[PDB]
C-alpha cells in the first residue's frame, strides 16, 4: 500500500489569493496522481488527472505540478465556490487505490473575538448521577482557541470534550462547545467552576464562572 | 448527461448483509469499468472495490476482503455491490465512480463522476437520547443578547434532528456535530443567541429527533432561580 | 476462486523528438538514433601523424 | 507497421516503462506496475548496435589527399580529375542517403517484429486460461500471483496448473 | 528470428528429414518417419537460386587493364591513377560487405517466413480437429491414417469428413 | 473411434559449420552457403583469349 499524505490539514487564505496545496507519497507515483474536490453535501469531483491535466470542465485556475513522491495544486485566484476539502490519489501502484487524507481550505476574514457562556448542568441531569457543564464560545475567528476548564481554580484536562461548527456561510466564522463530564459524586464535592478561553482576538484571556447554588 | 444512481442503503446489525445498485446512464457501460469508494462520517474517502469493463476482474481493499463482493449486469446498465458479514466499521456513504478512461489498463484508476452516493449504517444497539436544557440564568443574562439551548446527550446511533420553535426560529443557531464519548454513546448541544428582551416574550422550544429510538422529545428552557 | 488479473504487452515511449526519414515516410519520430554525417570541425589546421605541418 | 503491432493492435508506447525497449504492464492483487523483457530488450539492443557497428566499421580508408594541382595548360586532366571527385560524391551521396531510408525502415519492422512475437509468445503459453481483451492486454481466467506472473514472463507459465480452475471460470463467465 | 518460427515456437531443426528444408514429422497407427514438403523446398530453392544469379550475373565486366605506367616527372597524374583505383576499391569493398551482411539477414528471415506459412497452412486446414501442442506439432482429434496425413501435406484436407467424430472425441476429452 | 496421431512441422538441420555474418548478428551458423569472394590463383601467367604472352 502506498501511504499518502497530505499537509497542511487546514490551510487559512482569503477569497482572490492564491492557495497552494502539497501532496507526499511514501513511493514513487511517477505523473499518476488525481486530485478531487469535495464541496460540503455533494460527492467528489474529479478536477486533475496525470497530476498536471486538468479535466473536462475544470476551468484554467487551477494548477497542478509535480512528479515521483512530492505533488503540489495550485489555485490562481480563489473565488468562494473553492473553498471545500481537495484529495489526492495515486494510480500507479494499485490495489489497493489510496487516498490522501485531504485538506480544509477555510476562507480568511478579521479576528473576531468569541462570545462566552457558560452553563451548569441542568438538576434533572443530577437525578440520573451525572454532570455536564457546558461552555460556548459563539461567532469567533480564527477557529485556533484555548479553553481550559478550572474547578476550585485548579486545572483540568482529560475530562472535557470540544465539538466546532463548520464556518459560516454568512459570517465565516466559527462556534465551538466544550462540554465537562464529571459523576455527580465529584461534582457535589467543589465549589467554583470557571471556563477560561484564550483568544487572537482577546487582549487577556477571558473567564466566565458559576458556584453550586444560585 | 451521465448519471450515477445508488440504492440499496439502510441500517443492518453486524453480521448482516445488505446490497447495493447503481443506476447507470449516459455512456457505454461495457466500454468503462466500475468502482466503490467509501466515506465514513464527516472523514476522508477510501477505495473499496474495482471492476473491470469485461467483468472478469475484481480487486478489493483488505479490509472487505471474503465479506464484499462486486459485480456487474453490461445488459441492464448494473452496477451491484454485495455485502456480507458487514461490520460497525462499515458504516460510511458508498459512492459508485465511473473510470474516467477506456482500453488503457495502464491509465485507470481515475474517477470522473461519482454518485451522490448511499448511506449503510451498521450499529449494534439502539439507545434514546435524554434531551436537557441549557437555560439563561443570571449568570447567562448579558443584558443585550442571552444564550441559551438543549443537551441531547447518551444517545446511539447517529443521527439525531434538532430544530427551534417548530422549525420557525432558524437564525443565530448553532446545532454542534455529535461527540462520542468514552460511554461509546453520541452527545451534542444546540444553542441560539437571542435578545434578552425576549426572555419571557417569548418561549423557546428545542425539537429533537431519533428515528431510530421513535424519540420525538420537546424541551422548554427558561430561567430558574427567581 | 474468483477469475480476474491482467497482463499487457508493450513498448517504450519517451520525450524524444527525433526525426528519421525512411522509404516509405519523412520525419518519423523515434526513441533513439544516431548521426552517421560529421558536420563539424574544430576550426584549426593540426598535425597529421603527429608532425607539424609547414606553414 | 510491417507486422501490425507497433501502431497496430497496440496502439502506443509507454512512456511508464523506462527500462527497457519491450515489456510488460501487469495487475494483480498485489499491486500494478511496469516491467521490461529483458531478454528481447537485450537481443534487440545487440542486433541494432551490431546493425550500427557494421554500416560504420565496414568503411576502412587509408590515408589520401584528395588535392590535385594543375597549370593553364593543363585543363582537361584539372576536369578529368573534376570528373573523378564528382563521380565519387555522386555514388557515396546517393548511396549513403539510400543505406540509411531503407535501412531506417527496417528497423522500425525489426521492433515491429520483435512485439508481435513477445506478443504471440504469451498469447501461445496462456492458451484458454486467459482472454485476449485488445491493445496487447491479456485478462486471466485464474488469479496469477506475482510468482505466476514472471513464469509468464520467463517462458515457463504452467498451463496445466491452472487449466481446472480457468476452465470452471470461463464457463461461468460465458454462462 | 523476424517471424517467430525458426529458433521461436519451433525450437530447434531436424537432422533426421534430410530430403527437404522444410517437412513434416508424422506418427500413426502405420508408423512415423519424417517427410519433406517437396512444392514449399523447391520454391525456396527456386527462390535462393535465383537470388545467388542475380548477385552474381548482374555483375558484367569488360575486358580492361588496370595498370598504368608514369615517369618521375608525371607524379600527379600517378596520384590521380591511384586515387581512382582506391575509390573504387573502397567503393566495392564497403558495398559488398553491406550487401552480404543485408541479404544474409533477408535470407534466414525469408526461411523463417516460410516455415510459419507452412505452419500456419496447416493450423487452417485443422482448424478445430486437432490441437496446437506446441513445437509446431498437431494432435488429431480423430485418427489419421496415410492417405489423411499426405492430404494435409497437398492441401487437400476434407475438414467435414472428420468434423463430426473429432467433435465427439474433443468433447469427451475436454469433459 | 479413439482420438490421437500427430503431425509436426519443421525445418532441415546438419552436421555443417560454416558461419555467415549478418546485420544483426555476427558468426551465425547455417547449413548452406556460398563463396561470392575469389581468392585462389593458380599461380601461373597464362594466355589471354588464347594469345600467349610476350616474355
Amino acid at each position: 500500500e502506498i501511504v499518502m499524505t497530505q499537509s497542511p490539514a487546514t490551510l487559512s487564505v482569503s477569497p482572490g489569493e492564491r492557495a497552494t496545496l502539497s501532496c507526499r507519497a511514501s513511493q514513487s507515483v511517477s505523473s499518476n496522481l488525481a486530485w478531487y474536490q469535495q464541496k460540503p453535501g455533494q460527492a467528489p469531483r474529479l478536477l486533475i488527472y496525470g497530476a498536471s491535466t486538468r479535466a473536462t470542465g475544470i476551468p484554467p485556475r487551477f494548477s497542478g505540478s509535480g512528479s515521483g513522491t512530492e505533488f503540489s495544486l495550485t489555485i490562481s485566484s480563489l473565488q468562494s465556490e473553492d473553498f471545500a476539502v481537495y484529495y489526492c490519489q495515486q494510480y500507479n501502484n494499485w490495489p489497493p487505490i489510496t487516498f490522501g487524507q485531504g485538506t480544509r481550505l477555510e476562507i480568511k476574514r478579521t479576528v473576531a473575538a468569541p462570545s462566552v457562556f457558560i452553563f451548569p448542568p441542568s438538576d434533572e441531569q443530577l437525578k440520573s448521577g451525572t454532570a455536564s457543564v457546558v461552555c460556548l464560545l459563539n461567532n469567533f475567528y480564527p477557529r485556533e482557541a484555548k479553553v481550559q476548564w478550572k474547578v476550585d481554580n485548579a486545572l483540568q484536562s482529560g475530562n472535557s470534550q470540544e465539538s466546532v461548527t463548520e464556518q459560516d456561510s454568512k459570517d465565516s466564522t466559527y462556534s465551538l462547545s466544550s462540554t465537562l463530564t464529571l459523576s455527580k459524586a465529584d461534582y457535589e464535592k467543589h465549589k467554583v467552576y470557571a471556563c477560561e478561553v484564550t483568544h487572537q482576538g482577546l487582549s487577556s484571556p477571558v473567564t466566565k464562572s458559576f458556584n453550586r447554588g444560585e | 448527461e451521465v448519471q450515477l444512481l445508488e440504492s440499496g442503503g439502510g441500517l443492518v446489525q453486524p453480521g448482516g448483509s445488505l446490497r447495493l445498485s447503481c443506476a447507470v446512464s449516459g455512456f457505454t457501460f461495457s466500454k468503462y469499468a466500475m468502482n466503490w469508494v467509501r466515506q465514513a462520517p464527516g472523514k476522508g474517502l477510501e477505495w473499496v472495490s474495482h471492476i473491470s469493463g469485461s467483468g472478469i476482474s475484481t480487486y478489493y481493499a483488505d479490509s472487505v476482503k471474503g465479506r464484499f463482493t462486486i459485480s456487474r449486469d453490461t445488459s441492464k446498465n448494473m452496477l451491484y455491490l454485495q455485502m456480507n458479514s458487514l461490520r460497525a466499521e462499515d458504516t460510511a456513504i458508498y459512492y459508485c465512480a465511473k473510470d474516467a478512461i477506456s482500453g488503457q489498463i495502464w491509465l485507470q484508476g481515475t474517477f470522473d463522476y461519482w454518485g451522490q452516493g448511499t448511506l449503510v449504517t451498521v450499529f449494534n444497539q439502539i439507545k434514546g437520547p435524554s434531551v436537557f436544557p441549557l437555560a439563561p440564568s443570571s449568570k447567562s443574562t448579558s443584558g443585550g443578547t442571552a444564550a441559551l439551548g438543549c443537551l441531547v446527550k447518551d444517545y446511539f446511533p447517529e443521527p439525531v434532528t434538532v430544530s427551534w420553535n417548530s422549525g420557525a426560529l432558524t437564525s443565530g443557531v448553532h446545532t454542534f456535530p455529535a461527540v462520542l464519548q468514552s460511554s461509546g454513546l453520541y452527545s451534542l448541544s444546540s444553542v441560539v443567541t437571542v435578545p434578552s428582551s425576549s426572555l419571557g416574550t417569548q418561549t423557546y422550544i428545542c425539537n429533537v429527533n431519533h428515528k431510530p429510538s421513535n424519540t420525538k422529545v420537546d424541551k422548554k428552557v427558561e430561567p430558574k432561580s427567581c | 476462486a474468483d477469475p480476474g488479473d491482467t497482463l499487457c504487452i508493450g513498448y517504450h515511449a519517451n520525450n524524444s523528438t527525433d526525426t528519421v526519414d525512411t522509404v516509405l515516410e519523412k520525419n518519423v519520430t523515434v526513441t533513439h538514433s544516431v548521426n552517421l554525417l560529421e558536420d563539424k570541425h574544430n576550426g584549426k589546421l593540426c598535425k597529421l601523424r603527429g608532425v607539424a605541418p609547414l606553414h | 507497421g510491417l507486422f501490425g503491432a507497433i501502431a497496430g493492435f497496440i496502439e502506443g508506447g509507454w512512456t511508464g516503462m523506462v527500462d527497457g525497449w519491450y515489456g510488460y504492464h501487469h495487475q494483480n492483487e498485489q499491486g500494478s506496475g511496469y516491467a521490461a523483457d529483458l531478454k528481447s530488450t537485450q537481443n534487440a539492443i545487440d542486433g541494432i548496435t551490431n546493425k550500427v557497428n557494421s554500416v560504420i566499421e565496414k568503411m576502412n580508408t587509408q590515408f589520401t589527399a584528395v588535392g590535385k594541382e594543375f597549370n593553364h595548360l593543363e585543363k582537361r586532366i584539372e576536369n578529368l580529375n573534376k570528373k573523378v571527385d564528382d563521380g565519387f560524391l555522386d555514388i557515396w551521396t546517393y548511396n549513403a542517403e539510400l543505406l540509411v531510408l531503407l535501412e531506417n525502415e527496417r528497423t522500425l519492422d525489426y521492433h515491429d517484429s520483435n512485439v508481435k512475437n513477445l506478443y504471440e509468445k504469451v498469447r501461445s503459453q496462456l492458451k484458454n486460461n486467459a482472454k485476449e481483451i485488445g491493445n496487447g492486454c491479456f485478462e486471466f481466467y485464474h488469479k496469477c500471483d506475482n510468482t505466476c506472473m514472471e513464469s509468464v514472463k520467463n517462458g515457463t507459465y504452467d498451463y496445466p496448473k491452472y487449466s481446472e480452475e480457468a476452465k470452471l471460470n470461463r464457463e461461468e463467465i460465458d454462462s
